[PDB]
DNA sequence: AATACACAGGATGTATATATCTGACACGTGCCTGGAGATTAGGGAGTAATCCCCTTGGCGGTTAAAACGCGGGGGACAGCGCGTACGTGCGTTTAAGCGGTGCTAGAGCTGTCTACGACCAATTGAGCGGCCTCGGCACCGGGATTCTCCAGGTCC
DNA sequence: GGACCTGGAGAATCCCGGTGCCGAGGCCGCTCAATTGGTCGTAGACAGCTCTAGCACCGCTTAAACGCACGTACGCGCTGTCCCCCGCGTTTTAACCGCCAAGGGGATTACTCCCTAGTCTCCAGGCACGTGTCAGATATATACATCCTGTGTATT
């Protein structure tokens, strides 16, 4: 599996619980991540 | 037949009946309706579990498995609606999320 | 009980002053802390005693000293209520 | 080839390519415009971090095509 | 000896549907406790003044959206009174 | 032959670092549990005070402590500095509304 | 359609106090907030005394001590004892 | 034969409707009798502190009406009154005269 | 109903600094005000319309403006309730 | 010959006397009333206002307008200044908590 | 020979007195809804009595933290020079404000009538308190890597 | 010669194993609070009507907003000095952990009875209209009060 990412567009592992480029948290179910 | 809770109806985990009665008898009105605990429910259960959900990833990463009240604190002040919600609130032991101002730094390239 | 503000030592206000995130503390900071935690204490054990004097009891309990900050902007989440 | 680059701070960068053009000149041109070595510089398009040592055919990128930059210190 | 009521076993229930192999700490459970109290009476205050505003003698399922969509910010409202809808037309058909 | 001395301005930045991760208490309990009991001894006689009472006067001074020194910080570098001074927190607790 | 205020009272307490002194219709409105505010501020705070207190019923014991926790130092002293004579006065008399 | 419950308390605010405002609004199951007396006392004296100073204040200015200038004038003077009222606004009130001293050509 | 945030000239906010004891005002102020002034009545007229709307009425009184500044702190006195 | 002229400073004190003396609406009243329109234009169609609402609003935002530029003079005066600018205001709402 | 400083005079601005005239406050009148008086009755709260959990006072030892002293470097604060960005004032330009008239949307009340919530009694399962383990987490120990800092080489 | 560059030494923090204690977690028994079923009154929805007041438009004064010019004072950058605070060391000091002992007071139970809710009757306090005088706003004219520029001349 995996989670993308709404800021850098960049797959993320699943195991991994933020984006190894863009440092941006991983976001809940509903609530998207920010701009920043 | 058999009685069902009224919790188990609705589809929710939090107790419809034990809020029924909170309303009740906590001065708020004359009357309660029958949807009103209901929807407290499901927005208490909501808040609640955004709130979990965010601590268990932010645990997982620090190698743990049991959440303490410092997962709590910084997935409160580094959400931003979580933190306008809950602007003027102390979490016990949580202690502060890292931040020093850029002029007391260092020379850097 | 005669004279303990004093306790507050001037390594604890640095080391608060650290967790703050100051770098240099100039000599007469540390007056200036303990007046104005003084007045917080001041105000809150008012208010805590206040409560605990009109339930008959005479035991400050920890829903005193959380509803006393209650009622004055400060909630506290991890001791009841 | 008119691509556009989406850096994350919100500018639209565009630039001038070939197909069977090398990443390494694609990174070069945005230094000729901004500044940003090549080796600072992370594209991200699609879930897949290029590299110069490879082409953008090697990739599948089409016309009009869309890439991020993020900047890795 | 005597009974004390809380929220600790539904909220463990939440955290196990979401995070299957997580614990809590009894400080944490603490808070998340008072977290749930707080919001409860946030939300009750809130519709009871506004039930009063308009002269009325009950508080309603309306009256806990309008307090909701008074109370949290934008997404968290949103997502929020989205849950409560569906909670309500499940619980009213169905007998 | 000279030994090791750090310039100054090296350990406070660690020292900001080590107590900005950590989640402890800063001050000794002894003494502020006697600076409790001296303060409200001018209300009643012979009070009594649960361990949970002295523990969340504690925790909340110290977040209001740790919360105005902050402030401090701020208006410490508004001023073009790096030194904090009474000033300071006069200015801090007089925007605040105190 | 009849609106109630605490006009008529406030002017009675005005003329005990100042004989010959008058008040606009703005200053009205503006003591008539005064006293809402403040009734509503101490029941409330009495409801909070009782709810706490495992109790259901609302006493003058309540209304001094949220008053004693709602107004600061002397104003608190002289409603205190502005209160304690006026329920005795009530007391005496059947 | 019948005797106000204010007259006999000696009070010039009502008795009777605030007692029937706490019985109605929602503040408990019951409601005490000397209750509403104390609460009444309270905000009769409030009421009168308020309106002696602005009555002294408007004589001061040559005037015989009170105006909200006056009010926010005693108000804001009186320590225990505007920490009282520290979060209230008063419309048409305007602002205390105050001036900084660095301002000052000295 | 277009860009009437430019409503707020210039000398008035020059006459709303003089009133809070200013002297010299500098050439970007009022930018800046105009923001606050923005995102203060968005949020004090947010609160009112919603309270009009549970109201089901169509017309903003002013009790839903006071009641919408009493909720943030900033209660008004002079126009009833 | 040459018309008489004050030195800068002194009109400005002049005008801060006169408006801490009075109690009259600073901003002029019809526009402030069309900038309500637009603003709540966009949370319900077809609005309708009574006055004394528009009136309520335009006393409440001169106080908090006041309130906030008697903080970022305090401010400005604490970083040994006369002038006050954009950084005062942000200072002053930090501070304050509104951001 | 130079330069500051108090003084004198012009000049705007503000404070004071006087006439008037208009609208808002203070008072009277009538009536209708809401507070007062009497009577009933059920439960809330006072109060005596008992048990035992938790708070307070005491003593000993171990050792980390607080207290005192010294040397120096980075920062706070004063002083000076420049230049540009606001403040003051004058001559046009725009638009708020006052008064008036006309339209009708929508608040505010009144009258019906039914669905919905309170109340009570019985009964069954959800939820709480006490127990008893194990596995996560804390602590110790050791080595490995990262980050400062000054002493010399060399090039500009 | 001085600044840029580097190398080596040293201290601090991080990664990796290994051991041990107690707090989270699941179970068991009970018991009381949620649930089901039925009855009854009224709150609230819905329709109909009246009439305030919110909106739109026009027309004319006229103060306020606007644009431009000129100069001065204040914001900002740079430089120099000195003393205060930081880092490190050595010697005190009192916090902290551990046990033991005693009793004040929170917590609960049972009993009695006074106080408040609810009801009906009666009538007067408080509110809505209507009316009229005078406090305050507005206009006009002197008169006092700070601001500014220029100069005599005494000091240096
Ligand atoms: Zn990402």
């Amino acid at each position: 599996g995996f989670w993308d990412c709404s800021v850098c567009t960049f797959r993320n592992s699943a195991e991994a619980f933020k984006c190894s480029i863009c440092d941006v948290r991983k976001g809940t179910s509903t609530r998207k991540p920010r701009i920043n | 037949g058999k009685a069902k809770s009224r919790s188990n109806r609705a589809g929710l985990q939090f107790p419809v009946g034990r809020i029924h009665r909170l309303l009740r008898k906590g001065n708020y009105a004359e009357r309660v309706g029958a949807g009103a605990p209901v929807y407290l429910a499901a927005v208490m259960e909501y808040l609640a579990a955004e709130v979990l959900e965010l601590a268990g990833n932010a645990a997982r990463d620090n190698k743990k498995t049991r959440i303490i009240p410092r997962h709590l604190q910084l997935a409160i002040r580094n959400d931003e609606e979580l933190n306008k919600l809950l602007s003027g609130v102390t979490i016990a032991q949580g202690g502060v999320l890292p931040n020093i101002q850029a002029v007391l730094l260092p020379k850097k390239t | 009980l005669r004279d303990n503000i004093q306790g507050i030592t001037k390594p604890a206000i640095r080391r608060l002053a650290r967790r703050g995130g100051v770098k240099r503390i100039s000599g007469l900071i540390y007056e200036e802390t303990r007046g104005v935690l003084k007045v917080f204490l001041e105000n809150v054990i008012r208010d805590a005693v206040t409560y605990t004097e009109h339930a008959k009891r005479k035991t400050v309990t920890a829903m005193d000293v959380v509803y006393a900050l209650k009622r004055q902007g400060r909630t506290l989440y991890g001791f009841g209520g | 080839m008119q691509i556009f680059v989406k850096t994350l701070t919100g500018k639209t960068i565009t630039l001038e390519v070939e197909p069977s053009d090398t990443i390494e000149n694609v990174k070069a041109k945005i230094q000729d415009k901004e500044g940003i070595p090549p080796d600072q510089q992370r594209l991200i398009f699609a879930g897949k971090q290029l590299e110069d040592g490879r082409t953008l055919s090697d990739y599948n990128i089409q016309k009009e095509s869309t890439l991020h930059l993020v900047l890795r210190l | 000896r005597k009974r004390k009521e809380s929220y600790a076993i539904y909220i463990y229930k939440v955290l196990k549907q979401v995070h299957p192999d997580t614990g809590i700490s009894s400080k944490a459970m603490s808070i998340m406790n008072s977290f749930v109290n707080d919001i409860f009476e946030r939300i009750a205050a809130e519709a009871s003044r506004l039930a009063h505003y308009n002269k009325r003698s009950t508080i309603t399922s309306r009256e806990i959206q309008t307090a909701v969509r008074l109370l949290l910010p934008g997404e968290l409202a949103k997502h929020a009174v989205s849950e409560g809808t569906k909670a309500v037309t499940k619980y009213t058909s169905s007998k | 032959k000279k030994p090791h001395r750090y310039r100054p301005g090296t350990v406070a930045l660690r020292e900001i670092r080590r107590y900005q991760k950590s989640t402890e208490l800063l001050i000794r309990k002894l003494p502020f549990q006697r600076l409790v009991r001296e303060i409200a001894q001018d209300f009643k006689t012979d009070l009594r005070f649960q361990s949970s009472a002295v523990m969340a006067l504690q925790e909340a001074s110290e977040a209001y402590l740790v919360g105005l020194f902050e402030d401090t910080n701020l208006c410490a570098i508004h001023a073009k500095r790096v030194t904090i001074m009474p000033k300071d927190i006069q200015l801090a607790r007089r925007i605040r509304g105190e």
